[PDB]
């Protein structure tokens, strides 16, 4: 007799308050494989 | 489809008001008292019946125009607007004759985005703007410099702030389950003497596995924030005119097609943005059975076997995405069933800016609107349009639908209900699925109207619409009951 | 600059286009102060 079981979460949430529009958008845009922000994304928010 | 359509039906005229003394009119309405579902016949007649009067009545309707009577519009423009090089009376009749003309707006500005749009009052039961009630083109003046980026804009009179307010949130989850199980259960027996011997075998297998993944990420952008003035406001013509067209004589009907024309409620407060709402969810299963066994006899001889082996595996999904601001380009690429490579989420938010949705909105009942600087007996108006209003609700309100299959949404637009059907099912009731059961969401039938007065009660019931058939969700979203002091 | 996660110690290139664009805006870092009544002298009634 053989039982196995596996379980999984992830949650994430970005939040920000100033920014333009569209960098605002892209810096949020959560990465799976970088989840504090690309720096290039998260550069271009701290200018807009 | 289990189905035999509800035609529309509205019930037998109301007695006729007395004739209206200013109006010079009488009228007769009736209630929605069955909409149209299933495709069943429209009855709608536009919900109406008016004739001419020959009454004597005194009449008060001359709420003079200070200003300027703006002679097509019948609005009234206060003098100094007059050769502003600006459009006050909708059909340029202030700027006519013109000895000089002064301009004010030193450079080219562009309306504020949306802001003719959130100009219209809103139908808080489909949740829908219906049409245009205050005057978002008139300027009083104006002409202040505001800037977004480095676009500048103007601002409509009517409103106190439209401003960035420039807010993002996403939230994200994604989730796994999975689970497995192998059973293997084995028997053997033999016998032998010198003549005769026998033999039994049985091998087995059962098998499972299970998995889910299911994702959500929802992002809000909230790149303006409008609060329209409290009152003093300027009012779009075309309303002006249906309600100094309302009688001071009650009877529904009239007033009725106002919130039709012009909406329940004005908009006061609104958070201006874009959503872009993504979910994906998978429910993914297998299974398998295996069987074995064979049977042995020696003295003459003879053999038996057997196999019995099966399997299955299915995934269902759905995806929905919901996107509400930017441009079509941004909107579709968004649209698309793969989760945004974040160029595309950026130039999408980046056209939220120039074209939003409402997001969160506070309203007031279109009555604040009716004042005595702008209506004759105006305060009559306002009472039978507060009673007229509390009608309304009662017929606008969804209740009378009957449910849809599926968990489907009514909505109840003009005078049918449609089901709206949610992904994994179809048709005009939304019956038609390949699966087998869907959790329901639960609403009330309508509320009855009222107890007597010295303490008044109103009651609800759930009998078709409940949750427990097929295990739903929630049965509720307010008080089960309700009571109140008559004054 | 301030994205940089430092396990590396500091990343000369990021850190030479941040103290380029100190250069560009400053903050107080550190300060000589005097009190601000001792400025006062256009206004009417200024030594009262
Ligand atoms: C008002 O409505 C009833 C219901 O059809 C009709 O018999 C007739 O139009 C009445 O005046
Ligand atoms: C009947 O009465 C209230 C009015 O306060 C409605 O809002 C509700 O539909 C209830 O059932
Ligand atoms: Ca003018």
């Amino acid at each position: 007799a053989a039982s196995g079981t596996q379980n999984n979460v992830l949650r994430g949430e970005p939040f920000i308050r100033g920014g333009g529009a569209g960098f605002i958008s892209g810096l949020s845009y959560l990465e799976l494989d970088n989840p504090a922000g690309n720096k290039r994304r998260y550069s271009a928010w701290a200018e807009s | 489809v289990t189905l035999m359509p509800i035609d529309c039906e509205l019930s037998s005229w109301s007695s006729w008001t007395t004739c209206d003394p200013c109006q010079k009119k009488r009228y007769r309405y009736a209630y929605l008292l069955q909409p149209s579902q299933f495709h069943g016949e429209p009855c709608n007649f536009s919900d109406k019946e008016v004739e001419d009067c020959v009454t004597n009545r005194p009449c008060r309707s001359q709420v003079r125009c200070e200003g300027f009577v703006c002679a097509q519009t019948g609005r009234c423009v206060n003098r100094r607007l007059l050769c502003n090089g600006d459009n006050d009376c909708g059909d340029q009749s202030d700027e006519a004759n013109c000895r000089r003309i002064y301009k004010k707006c030193q450079h080219e500005m562009d309306q504020y985005w949306g802001i003719g749009s959130l100009a219209s009052g809103i139908n808080l039961f489909t949740n829908s703007f219906e049409g245009p009630v205050l005057d978002h083109r008139y300027y009083a003046g104006g002409c202040s410099p505001h800037y977004i980026l480095n676009t500048r804009f103007r601002k409509p009179y009517n409103v106190e702030s439209y401003t960035p307010q420039t807010q993002g949130k996403y939230e994200f989850i994604l989730k796994e389950y999975e689970s497995y199980s192998d059973f293997e259960r084995n028997v053997t027996e033999k016998m032998a003497s010198k003549d005769r011997g026998k033999h039994y075998i049985r091998r087995t297998k059962r098998f499972s596995h299970t998995k889910s993944v299911f994702l959500h990420a929802r992002s809000d952008l909230e790149v303006a924030h409008y609060k329209l003035k409290p009152r003093s406001l300027m009012l779009h013509y075309e309303f002006l005119q249906r309600v100094k067209r309302l009688p001071l004589e009650y009877s529904y009907g009239e007033y009725r097609d106002l919130f039709r024309d012009f909406g329940t409620h004005y908009i006061t407060e609104a958070v201006l943005g874009g959503i872009y709402e993504y979910t994906l969810v998978m429910n993914k299963e297998a299974m398998e059975r295996g069987d074995y066994t064979l049977n042995n006899v020696h003295a003459r001889g003879i053999l038996n076997e057997i196999k019995d082996r099966n399997k299955r595996d299915t995934m269902v999904e759905d995806l929905v995405v919901l996107v509400r601001g930017g441009a079509s380009e941004h909107i579709t690429t968004l649209a698309y069933q793969e989760l945004p490579t974040a160029d595309l989420m950026q130039e999408w938010g980046d056209a939220v800016q120039y074209n939003p949705a409402i997001i969160k909105v506070k309203v007031e009942p279109l009555y604040e609107l009716v004042t005595a600087t702008d209506f004759a007996y105006s305060s009559t108006v306002r009472q039978n349009m507060k009673q007229a209003l509390e009608e309304f609700q009662k017929e606008v309100s969804s209740c009378h639908c009957a449910p849809c299959q599926g968990n489907g949404v009514p909505v109840l637009k003009g005078s049918r209900c449609d089901c709206i059907c949610p992904v994994g099912s179809q048709g005009l009731a939304c019956e038609v699925s390949y699966r087998k059961n869907t959790p329901i969401d639960g609403k009330w039938n309508c509320w009855s109207n009222w107890s007597s007065c010295s303490g008044r009660r109103k009651t609800r019931q759930r009998q078709c619409n409940n949750p427990p058939p097929q295990n739903g969700g929630s049965p509720c979203s307010g008080p089960a009951s309700e009571t109140l002091d008559c004054s | 600059l301030a994205w940089e996660k430092g396990s590396s110690g500091l990343e000369e290139k990021t850190f030479s286009e941040w103290l380029e664009s100190v250069k560009e805006n400053p903050a107080v870092i550190d300060f000589e102060l005097a009190p601000i009544v001792d400025l006062v002298r256009n206004i009417p009634c200024a030594v009262t």
